[PDB]
DNA sequence: GAGCATCCGGATCCCCTGGAGAATCCCGGTGCCGAGGCCGCTCAATTGGTCGTAGACAGCTCTAGCACCGCTTAAACGCACGTACGCGCTGTCCCCCGCGTTTTAACCGCCAAGGGGATTACTCCCTAGTCTCCAGGCACGTGTCACATATATACATCCTGTTC
DNA sequence: AACAGGATGTATATATGTGACACGTGCCTGGAGACTAGGGAGTAATCCCCTTGGCGGTTAAAACGCGGGGGACAGCGCGTACGTGCGTTTAAGCGGTGCTAGAGCTGTCTACGACCAATTGAGCGGCCTCGGCACCGGGATTCTCCAGGGGATCCGGATGCTC
């Protein structure tokens, strides 16, 4: 811990330090990570470039923090908050722990039915002119349990029930007809 | 019959089988090359040559023996070129 | 011991076979003797454990190879 | 025009590169002083060397027949082509340690002497093998007959291995 | 969820030759017999040296837990490198002839056995003296700690859109 480490290259550091202002949500030093962590989107998770990139919006362009990204990491392993996966499809891609539980590996099937749909969902409208509604083919139920035809048709009816209030129920007959009247724009009739 | 798998059956006959398993006479003649620089015209009778073949033969069986375990060491199964090199020298006959 | 292999090899006059496998079952047999080469000795089975892929031929995360 | 979290260029600061003086360390290079190799006197049995003769192993001479270098076709093995996935090698960091740095004083270690037991010289006597000096039975070849299990074949019929 | 396919491993009786033994003769050499004979061992006294411990006095090698760097184990993966499938060709055995010397008969010389005394070597055997080795005081050698003006690349900040 030798003095041309300690106090000859020091003052760089602590003079940096818990100001990166320009990215506004979550600009705090040990949350940067994490923040491109979640900004990912992905389930194998972000690598080098990938974080790199994400926390690069501003105040971050790398005179040390090349080795300070690997000394962090090395204090998040020691903390124990850091999930990843290995392979050299994803070239050390990185994840925070995020309570995304790790478990047994086998029954992998090599479809995702259930989100299969989206994408049709997504196409057809669009492919017509009258644009992709609000997430109304399938409700919240969708990914609260996952039934048949019976169970996810009477759950919204107690969805509306239990809201039993009437100037809430007439927000169904204002913000539905609006589809009505688009219907009449974008195919010719009907 | 897949190539990997297949070998593994030869194992078995071979070893199983008991037989001079390299050609007699181009071992013969081979002897001979080495024993003219040697020492020229020196002949050999039919037990000397058998003699010979069956002791390379153990020999070289040994040091595949040998080698075979030199793979499994490494995390592997092919015989490579270091292989031979690391076993030959720890029994003290390369260095 | 080597007789009791001629039985085990379905044979009676005992050959160069039964000599090795009297003399390679046997370890202290070993020690006496088995730095030598044994005139149509044979070699006993020997095989190792990192052959023979116990395990399906196929990819372990997929059927696809 | 505003409000909010994604990118873009403005200006003030400090760590790469490099050469030394700071004072530490650890490791090399002279000083110093004992103990194991020598030199010189004697002390004597092993042990070469000498004097003088006798009994066999082995290079010549060459013999008689068996065991290898060519002859002479007849079958079967090995050698050669391509195509494919099994399996090197790279890239990468779980994650589990080998190594560095300090306590920590007890353990390895050498100094000044004795004893009881055990390993070589010296003397006596003794029972196997070892020349005499001959004898007879086993056990190895050369002919002469005559067989027994190994090694692969005809029928007849199941287990194993590797794919789709 | 599990059947097809072609060859290898099974029983079962079926052929052969070479490996094996049994006669019948024949003849040294390897065991056997039975004493006389000289030399390695059983068995008695002698004598110093070897190991077992007293018995203290510093000092350099263990014994052990914590720290932060890093290297072995292990996951996948794209492309390289080696073992099946099918074919003709030319390398291997036969196995009677023929031709070298290995191995076996004669008879003589030679260096090597063997008794018997003198005479140089070369450690013992207790007596003195010496030159490089090894322990121990001094500093020399790369890394380690400092002081300088500022620089280029960063952290500090400037600037962009649709209901």
């Amino acid at each position: 811990m030798t003095e041309s480490l300690v106090l000859s290259p020091a003052p760089a550091k602590p003079k940096r330090v818990k100001a990166s202002r320009r990215s506004a949500s979550h600009p705090t030093y040990s949350e940067m990570i994490a923040a491109a962590i979640r900004a990912e989107k992905s389930r194998g998770g972000s690598s080098r470039q990938s974080i790199q990139k994400y926390i690069k919006s501003h105040y971050k362009v790398g005179h040390n923090a090349d080795l300070q990204i690997k000394l962090s990491i090395r204090r998040l392993l020691a903390a124990g908050v850091l999930k990843q996966t290995k392979g050299v499809g994803a070239s050390g891609s990185f994840r925070l722990a995020k309570s995304d539980k790790a478990k047994r590996s086998p029954g992998k099937k090599k479809k995702a039915v259930r989100r299969s749909t989206s994408p049709k969902k997504a196409a057809r409208p669009r492919k017509a002119r009258s644009p992709a509604k609000k997430p109304k083919a399938t409700a919240r139920k969708a990914r609260k349990k996952s039934r048949a035809s019976p169970k996810k048709a009477k759950k919204p009816k107690t969805v509306k029930a239990k809201s039993r209030k009437a100037s809430k129920a007439k927000k169904v007959k204002r913000s539905k007809p609006r589809a009505k009247s688009g219907a009449r724009k974008s195919p010719k009739k009907k | 019959y897949r190539p990997g798998t297949v070998a593994l059956r030869e194992i078995r006959r071979y070893q199983k089988s008991t037989e001079l398993l390299i050609r007699k006479l181009p071992f013969q003649r081979l002897v001979r090359e080495i024993a003219q620089d040697f020492k020229t015209d020196l002949r050999f009778q039919s037990s000397a040559v058998m003699a010979l073949q069956e002791a390379s033969e153990a020999y070289l069986v040994a040091l595949f023996e040998d080698t075979n375990l030199c793979a499994i060491h490494a995390k592997r199964v092919t015989i490579m070129p270091k292989d031979i090199q690391l076993a030959r020298r720890i029994r003290g006959e390369r260095a | 011991l080597a007789g009791n292999a001629a039985r085990d090899n379905k044979k009676t006059r005992i050959i160069p076979r039964h000599l090795q496998l009297a003399v390679r079952n046997d370890e202290e047999l070993n020690k006496l003797l088995g730095r030598v080469t044994i005139a149509q000795g044979g070699v006993l089975p020997n095989i190792q454990s990192v052959l023979l892929p116990k395990k399906t031929e196929s990819s372990k995360s997929a059927k696809s190879k």
